[PDB]
C-alpha cells in the first residue's frame, strides 16, 4: 500500500540557498535507533 | 536492534530508474508523503521508518526490502546498500529537500558534528517538516554521501540532523 514516485535528478546545484549553522553536539546513539541529548526524557539507554 | 536480511513465486520487479523519489502512501484522510530515498545502481535506499520495510510499487512493478538497520536507521530495497561515500568533514555539500507538497530545492550547507562514544558523524543543521526523512544530501561531486531525518532537537528548538549513511554492501555471496 506504499508506492514511488521520481521527483528528481541526483545532483549538486551551484545556485541552491544557503542555510543552518555548523554546530558541535554531544550524543548517544541506544538500540532503537534515537539519537540522544543528554537532558532529553529518554536520555539512558533502552530496548 | 541492528541489521537484519529481509525474507522476500516471483514478482515483477519495479521501475528503479536512478534518482530521488517520494514515497507515498494512501491514510484515511487520502494519500501523503511518507517520506522520501535515493534510486541508485537498481537499489533504493531510505531511512528505516520512514516505510518499516514495507514492500513497495514503483511502475508497474514491486520492491522488496533487502536490508535494513532501525538502530542505523537505514534500509534499502532491491539489492545491498549501494552507497559508497561520506562527508569529508571540510566542504559544504547539499541536500536535495524532498519536502511534502512542495517542488524539490537543494540547499547547501556546512556540516557540524555529533560526538558519538564511538566517534564523530558529520551533522547538518536544517530544519524540514516530517515525511522529509530520506532526502539524500550529496558533495560537491553529486555523490550520494548520506540521507537526512534521523537526529536531535536542541534546547533551542532547532533541529539537526545526522547525515545518516552506511558502508557500501557486497553482493550475496
Ligand atoms: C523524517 O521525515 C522525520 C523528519 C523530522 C524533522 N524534524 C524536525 N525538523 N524537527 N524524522 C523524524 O521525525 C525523526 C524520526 C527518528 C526515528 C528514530 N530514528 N525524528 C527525529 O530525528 C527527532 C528526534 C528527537 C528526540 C531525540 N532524542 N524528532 C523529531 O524531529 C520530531 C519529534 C516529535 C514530533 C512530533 C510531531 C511532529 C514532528 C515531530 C518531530
Amino acid at each position: 500500500d506504499m508506492w514511488i514516485e521520481r521527483t528528481a535528478d541526483i545532483s549538486w546545484e551551484s545556485d541552491a540557498e544557503i542555510t543552518g549553522s555548523s554546530e558541535r553536539v554531544d550524543v548517544r546513539l541506544d538500540d532503537d535507533g534515537n539519537f540522544q541529548l543528554m537532558n532529553d526524557p529518554g536520555a539512558g539507554g533502552g530496548g | 536492534g541492528g541489521g537484519v536480511l529481509w525474507d522476500t513465486k516471483e514478482y515483477k520487479k519495479g521501475d528503479t530508474t536512478t534518482g530521488v523519489y517520494r514515497i507515498m502512501t494512501r491514510g484515511l484522510l487520502g494519500s501523503y508523503q511518507a517520506g522520501a530515498g535515493v534510486m541508485v545502481e537498481g537499489v533504493f535506499h531510505t531511512l528505516w521508518h520512514t516505510t518499516k520495510g514495507a514492500a513497495l510499487m514503483s511502475g508497474e512493478g514491486r520492491l522488496d526490502p533487502y536490508w535494513g538497520s532501525v538502530k542505523e536507521d537505514r534500509l534499502c530495497y532491491g539489492g545491498p546498500w549501494k552507497l559508497q561515500h561520506k562527508w569529508n568533514g571540510q566542504d559544504e555539500v547539499q541536500m536535495i529537500v524532498v519536502e511534502p507538497g512542495k517542488n524539490v530545492k537543494n540547499v547547501r550547507t556546512k556540516p557540524g558534528v555529533f560526538k558519538t562514544p564511538e566517534g564523530e558523524i558529520g551533522a547538518v543543521t536544517l530544519d524540514f517538516p516530517t515525511g522529509t526523512s530520506g532526502s539524500p544530501i550529496v558533495d560537491k561531486n553529486g555523490d550520494v554521501i548520506g540521507l537526512y531525518g534521523n537526529g536531535v532537537i536542541m534546547p533551542n528548538g532547532s533541529y539537526i540532523s545526522a547525515i545518516v549513511q552506511g558502508k557500501r554492501m557486497d553482493e550475496p555471496i
